[PDB]
């Protein structure tokens, strides 16, 4: 139990968690864009000039 | 003068060869000169809504 100094280290090595990339990457799931406005069906002519 | 239709609250007619002046002072006259009869003065004794 001396506990002399021991030589300088050779490299490091550094263990740490990767993150899974399976899932992106993918195509891009955007928002789906809303509809532009349609004009209605059945619109009818429903004012009649008098007489 | 031609009569398209008439029933109880409605009238549609013509008028034949006549100015726009006049048609104009009949519209105007039933517009804002026949008189009628309404509620002028209301005497409340209680209004409780």
């Amino acid at each position: 139990g001396g506990l002399t100094c021991a030589s300088a280290p050779q490299g490091t090595l550094r263990i740490l968690e990767g993150p899974q990339q399976s899932l992106s990457g993918s195509p891009l799931q955007p928002i789906p864009a809303s509809p532009p406005p349609q004009i209605p069906p059945g619109l009818r002519p429903r004012f009649c000039a008098f007489g | 003068v031609d009569v398209v239709h008439m029933d109880e609250n409605s009238l549609e007619f013509d008028m034949v060869g006549i100015d726009a002046a006049i048609a104009n002072a009949f519209r105007r006259i039933l517009l804002a000169e026949v008189p009628t009869m309404a509620v002028e003065k209301v005497l409340v004794y209680n209004n409780t809504s």
